[PDB]
This record gives structure tokens, C-alpha cells and sequence, in this order.
RNA sequence: ACCACAAAAGGUGUUAGUUCAUCUAGACAGCCGGACGGUGGCCAUGGAAGUCGGAAUCCGCUAAGGAGUGUGUAACAACUCA
């Protein structure tokens, strides 16, 4: 917030800075996260996370996503 | 000799001050400032002479010296 | 924001009396009197007793509590200067050239004179206020002592004493020649 | 006979007595060999509280913490050539820290041997105190002999 | 022959100042207003340089 | 975590009122940490000498009105740069000990409290 | 209003507002006193004790005191700051 606003001066206009939600880079705001952290839809990729749905085929659904269904807390 | 500061005698509005009324429908007549508001509005109640109760800018009313 | 009234609180000693009327303030006491001139500034003197009055600003700004301050400020220099009295003590700084200040009257008027600035051949002269005294030091070398009854005088005549001295066209963190105030003091040993 | 109090200093065998002792009615390069009766163990930097009565140098040694944490460590080196530091990590000592420092005078305002054993056993930055551990995070885990020096 | 009794005075109404940039005028230490209204009362400032 | 340091606060003065009897108010005015240094050496047998801010002891009274509420008549004397000693001999052997030992060339005892009344020892 | 101009950046000039933290559980500011001990820690040893320079960045008493914020110094003393 004070790295943001030394180059705020480096362009024209007069825009703001605004503090983000959700992880901000992904979407889904930052509690709806931390509760789909718990169920585990959230399968860590390189750089960016690949979430879970639930309108693929089982089958592929199951095989990359171990942790979802079962009784891990 | 001693401390001469002298008075600056004032009329204050207070809870219980008694001023007049000269510019409205009540138009020069008694009334008692109940519960004050602001620095410029205050509510008022005459009941005696006739004026109802309302809040009043202190532009329209005259403090008089009396109080109770 | 409008505060709806402000107040300070003056403490008055016992060998005073003050006498306020309009804003003219006189403050007699044991080393004399003093009268100021308080019309410009639009406050409201009480008593609430002989050792106690209360200044107070009625629907006032920000601006307007600040003057009420300083004029509380100002009356307590007043009783603290008819009290006990105000005493300035300066002290000389030269490197070469030895500083010599005389006393002198001329036209009855009592000049300060001053020679031997830096070498100067200007005889500097500097005019004495009305109520303030100036006497030497004993037995400390190179100070002036100047005593009086209100911090204005005492003060702007050290002051003008001060800046008669000043160094131009030189360095003043090298040449750190002049008559500086040292110490701030009151006239009563005491205190 | 009058009081005359010195603090000397860090030195290997013999090693600018004469500006503080002068006025004392002492010696100089006598005072120097008078020291190294007592910093001779004790190879290690440490203090010394001399106290001269008018006529003799009659040096003394300080209880010295630190110095006895550096009494329980590796002291090889001789003079003037270790070419880096001159200093040694060395073996624990994990009660020697314990009964040697909680004697050295009992300063620092301690209440437990767990106090005095811990200030001068965690405040080791030269040597490990430890066979798989470190110093300075052990004052939490040394719960062991307070009741015995108290 | 200045005898720093008298130096540290001086230093004291001299050299213990502030400076600000764009106006160059001198400054309290604590102070971290400029007074003036052609300037607009800027606010950065640095300590004066002593000697050497 | 200031709300925290200021409950133990609250905790820790509850426990040491309610655990001793004999309490010396003290008027340690400008003491330097070499004498309390050796007060706190000293005191490890029957004295708990506890300073503080005295002010923050004011609310501490306050709340403590419900349980031994003889404690009320102490707030005109936490005037002043004043200390505590919490200890269980009455009179005598801890006035000794503060006053008399540790002095140079201020380390005294103004207020004395034993169960409800006032003292001058 | 067209319309005959004004900007980036600032201002403790003043007014209102958002959020966080201390929040009356005496806050900040000021004045008065502390600002310990291990510890000249390990060292490069003419000399280095926080302080020409290097790494570890601890513990007890605590109400609180840094293997120390500058100065002074062949080294300390000492003032001062959190």
C-alpha cells in the first residue's frame, strides 16, 4: 500500500488503490475459501488452483480428487 | 482593593428562560423555553397565553430578562 | 466545531488586586503596576472569587479558543511579572575583539551603547524601554543583566540588544560572535 | 594504610597499568607480573579486582560468569595466531553450568537455580552447551536442580 | 578561544536547526511545519549539515 | 495483547490481596534501580514488594468493592509515587527492613494496613 | 451554463468522515527518577566496555532497563533514547 502508491505517480490520471478480497488473484471470497479449503475441492496447481465441480463424470472427478468424499477432516 | 472584574450582565437561554415571540403566527406573546436544542433551535410552550408547543429558531423569538 | 463555551481559570496570589473593566486590565501589586490593552480579542473576564477568575469564549471556533488561551497566558505573565518580576541574563561571546557596552544617556534618553564589534568602528546603540532596568554582573565576566516588571520589554529589549549584533556576510557556525540571552530568570532570589 | 581499588582486564600470560595505578603507591611493570599469578584454567578473558593497600599490589579475582561458561569450553590457542577468530565450540556441560554458575556471587537478582542457570547458560554465543542442541532455547526445557542450590 | 560553555549556546540558537528543500529557510528541530503561504507550507525537511 | 497484560493484572492483584494480611504502602519517590535491586535480593523470605501504576490501581479498587470491600479506604492514599508490600508479619520487622537499610548520600513506609484499620506503626 | 481556461503534486488553513491500535483498564504530550546484572559476552588486541570493524540477537529480576539511539574517548566514565 505504500509499493502501489510510489508508482501511482509514474502514470496519468488519478486513479485509487483499493485492498482486495478473495485471495486476489482467484476468485471466491476469502471465507468462501477457507470453507472450500476444509471440504477439499481445492487442488493445488502451479500458480493457480484448479476447483472442483460437480457436473463432470465420477469417475475423473473421484481419480483427481482423493480427499473430497472420504472421512479426513 | 480588590477583584473589580464588574459584571457583563446577561440574559442566557436556559431550561425555565420566558421570551417573547415577535415574528409569526404567535406574534408578540410569552411563552417558556422547555428543552433546548441547539445553539439555534429551542422548543417552546407558552401555554397560558395561547402559543403551542414548537420548536423555534432563536431568530424569531426575544429573550426576556424573567426566568422560572 | 463550534464549541459552546470554553473557559480557563486564573489564579490570583494575595498581594495583588486586578481591576478589569471593559478589556483594560490593571494588575497592581508589590513591585507596582501594569495595565494591558485586551480589546481585540473578544472574551469575557468573571470573578469567582479574589484569588480566582474565570475567562470564557461563548460560541467559539477553533481560532478563538487558541486567543483565550493566550490571553489567560498573558494575564498570568502580568501577576508572575508584578510578583516576582522578571530578569534576563545575557552573556557576551567574542573570539578576538573584546565586546565593550556602555550606558550612556543621551537627550535623557539611555542608550545602550556597544563598540568593538568584531572590530566595527559602527558605535551601535540600541534604546532602553520604560520600566526596565540594566545592570553588570559581579564577579562573573561578560554579562548584562536586564530586570523589569513586564516579559515584553524585558524580552524585546534583549532582544534588540541581541540582533544589533548579528554577523553579515560571514559564516555564523564560524563567526559565533554576539550577545545571546542565557538565562530566563525571575527577580526574587528565591525564585 | 588507605583503600586502593582497581578493575584490570583481559590478558594471556603478562599481558597500560601505570596512568590508574599511580597515585595508588603501587608498581608498574611489577603490578603487570603481580597479575599473572591468578589469570594463568583461567586462560580465558575475564576481570580482576585488585585492591591495593598503600604499599603493595594485592590483586584479587572477580567471580565471572561468562568467564566460567568460558571455563567449561575448548581453550586451545596460545598467542597471536588462530588467523581467524581464536574462538572453540566445546562439550556441554550440562550440570558444570549449573553449580558454577549459580556460585559466582548470585548476581542478577535470581530466586532459583533455574535463573542463574539459565543466564549465564543461555547467554552462550561462543560455545553450543548442548551434544544435539543449541544455547538461548533451553531456559524453558531446564527445570532441574533449583531446589538443591537454594 | 571560544571555550565550548559559550560554543554550546551558540550552537544552540545556531546550529540545531532543521532545513526545508524547496524554500531554504531555517527551521526548529522538533518543527515539521513551514509558516510561510508562498511556499504552501511543504512538509519534508533534513537536519542542518554541521561543520565538516 | 494489552487486553491480556492488563486482565493478569487484574488476576495477579485479586490473588495477592486475598492471600496476604498486612499490606505497607510505601512512598518510593525517584528510586534508582540500583537499591530495588537489592530490595528484590533482599525480600525473598516473607516480603512481596509489587510497584506499579497507581492509577490503573484506582478501576482495581473500584471492582473489588463487591468482595472485602475494607479495601475502599485506600484511594486517598495511592496519591503520591507509591509502592505495595504484601506481607504477613504485622508491624515491626518490615518497616525495619525498608526504611532503615538502603539509603545514600527514597525508601519509606507511609501507610500501614493489618485487617481493616489504619496503623502508624 | 455556451463563454471566453487551468493540471499533476502538495498544505498541522479550516471543516466533516472511514478504518486500525492504544481506548476513562487514567491514553498521548510534557516535567521528575530509573534506563539493571550475567557482560571489557565471543573477537580481530597498542587500545573496543553498545559505540573505526564481524557473526550470533539470549536469560533472570521485573513496573521497567537494548549483547543498546547518537555523542565523548589511545579504552572507559558520562549525557541521552525505546
Amino acid at each position: 500500500v505504500e509499493g502501489l502508491r510510489r508508482a501511482r505517480y509514474k502514470f496519468p490520471g488519478q486513479q485509487k488503490i483499493i485492498l482486495s478480497k478473495k485471495w486476489g488473484f482467484t476468485n471466491l471470497d476469502r471465507p468462501e475459501y477457507l470453507k472450500k479449503r476444509e471440504a477439499g475441492e481445492v487442488k493445488d496447481d502451479g500458480a493457480f488452483v484448479k476447483f472442483l465441480s460437480k457436473k463432470g463424470s465420477l469417475e475423473n472427478n473421484i481419480r483427481e480428487f482423493p480427499e473430497y468424499f472420504a472421512a479426513q477432516a | 482593593t480588590d477583584s473589580i472584574v464588574k459584571a457583563s450582565n446577561w440574559r442566557l437561554v436556559e431550561v425555565g428562560r420566558v421570551v417573547l415571540i415577535k415574528k409569526g403566527q404567535s406574534a408578540g406573546k410569552l411563552a417558556a423555553i422547555v428543552e433546548i436544542i441547539d445553539q439555534k433551535k429551542v422548543l417552546i410552550d407558552g401555554p397560558k397565553a395561547g402559543v403551542p408547543r414548537q420548536a423555534i429558531n432563536l431568530g424569531q423569538v426575544v429573550l426576556t430578562p424573567l426566568t422560572f | 466545531m463550534k464549541y459552546i463555551q470554553t473557559e480557563q481559570q486564573i489564579e490570583v496570589p494575595e498581594g495583588v488586586t486586578v481591576s478589569i473593566k471593559s478589556r483594560i486590565v490593571k494588575v497592581v501589586g508589590p513591585r507596582g503596576t501594569l495595565t494591558k490593552n485586551l480589546k481585540h480579542i473578544d472574551v469575557t473576564f468573571t470573578k469567582v472569587n479574589n484569588q480566582l477568575i474565570k475567562v470564557a469564549v461563548h460560541n467559539g471556533g477553533r481560532k478563538h479558543v487558541a486567543a483565550l488561551r493566550t490571553v489567560k497566558s498573558l494575564v498570568d505573565n502580568m501577576i508572575t511579572g508584578v510578583t516576582k518580576g522578571y530578569k534576563y541574563k545575557m552573556r557576551y561571546v567574542y573570539a578576538h575583539f573584546p565586546i565593550n557596552v556602555n550606558i550612556v544617556e543621551k537627550d535623557g534618553a539611555k542608550f545602550i551603547e556597544v563598540r568593538n564589534f568584531l572590530g566595527d568602528k559602527k558605535i551601535r546603540n540600541v534604546p532602553v524601554r520604560d520600566g526596565v532596568t540594566i545592570e553588570f554582573s559581579t564577579n562573573v565576566k561578560d554579562e548584562i543583566v536586564l530586570s523589569g516588571n513586564s516579559v515584553e520589554d524585558v524580552s524585546q529589549n534583549a532582544a534588540d540588544l541581541q540582533q544589533i549584533c548579528r554577523v553579515r556576510n560571514k559564516d555564523i557556525r564560524k563567526f559565533l560572535d554576539g550577545i545571546y540571552v542565557s538565562h530566563k530568570g525571575f527577580i526574587t532570589e528565591d525564585l | 594504610e588507605v583503600k586502593y581499588l582497581y578493575l584490570r582486564a583481559v590478558g594471556g600470560e603478562v599481558g597500560l597499568a601505570p596512568k590508574i595505578g599511580p597515585l595508588g603507591l603501587s608498581p608498574k611493570k611489577v603490578g603487570e607480573d603481580i597479575a599473572k599469578a591468578t589469570k594463568e584454567k583461567g586462560i580465558k578473558v575475564t576481570v580482576q579486582l585488585k585492591i591495593q593497600n598503600r604499599q603493595a599490589a594485592a590483586s584479587v579475582v572477580p567471580s565471572a560468569s561468562s568467564l566460567v561458561i568460558t571455563a567449561l569450553k575448548e581453550p586451545p590457542r596460545d598467542r597471536k595466531k588462530d588467523k581467524n577468530v581464536k574462538h572453540s565450540g566445546n562439550i556441554q556441560l550440562d550440570e558444570i553450568i549449573e553449580i558454577a554458575r549459580q556460585m559466582r556471587d548470585k548476581s542478577f537478582g535470581r530466586t532459583l537455580a533455574s535463573v542463574t542457570k539459565e543466564i549465564l547458560g543461555t547467554a552462550q554465543s561462543v560455545g553450543c552447551r548442548v551434544d544435539f542442541k543449541n544455547p538461548h532455547d533451553i531456559i524453558e526445557g531446564i527445570n532441574a536442580g533449583e531446589i538443591e542450590i537454594p | 578561544i571560544i571555550e565550548p560553555s559559550l560554543k554550546a549556546l551558540a550552537s544552540k540558537y545556531n546550529c540545531d536547526k532543521s532545513v526545508c528543500r524547496k524554500c531554504y529557510a531555517r527551521l526548529p528541530p522538533r518543527a515539521t511545519n513551514c509558516r510561510k503561504r508562498k511556499c504552501g507550507h511543504t512538509n519534508q525537511l533534513r537536519p542542518k549539515k554541521k561543520l565538516k | 495483547g494489552i487486553r491480556e497484560k492488563k486482565a493478569e493484572y487484574f488476576a495477579k492483584l485479586r490473588e495477592y490481596l486475598e492471600e496476604y494480611k498486612s499490606l505497607f504502602v510505601v512512598g518510593v519517590d525517584n528510586v534508582s534501580s540500583q537499591q530495588m535491586h537489592e530490595v528484590r535480593k533482599e525480600l525473598r523470605g516473607r516480603a512481596v514488594v509489587l510497584m506499579g501504576k497507581n492509577t490503573m490501581v484506582r478501576r482495581a479498587i473500584r471492582g473489588f468493592l463487591s468482595d472485602l470491600p475494607d479495601f475502599e479506604k485506600l484511594l486517598p492514599f495511592v496519591k503520591g509515587n507509591v509502592g505495595f508490600v504484601f506481607t504477613n508479619e504485622p508491624l515491626t520487622e518490615i518497616k525495619n527492613v525498608i526504611v532503615s537499610n538502603r539509603v545514600a548520600a527514597g525508601l519509606t513506609v507511609v501507610q500501614v494496613y493489618d485487617n481493616g484499620q489504619v496503623f502508624p506503626s
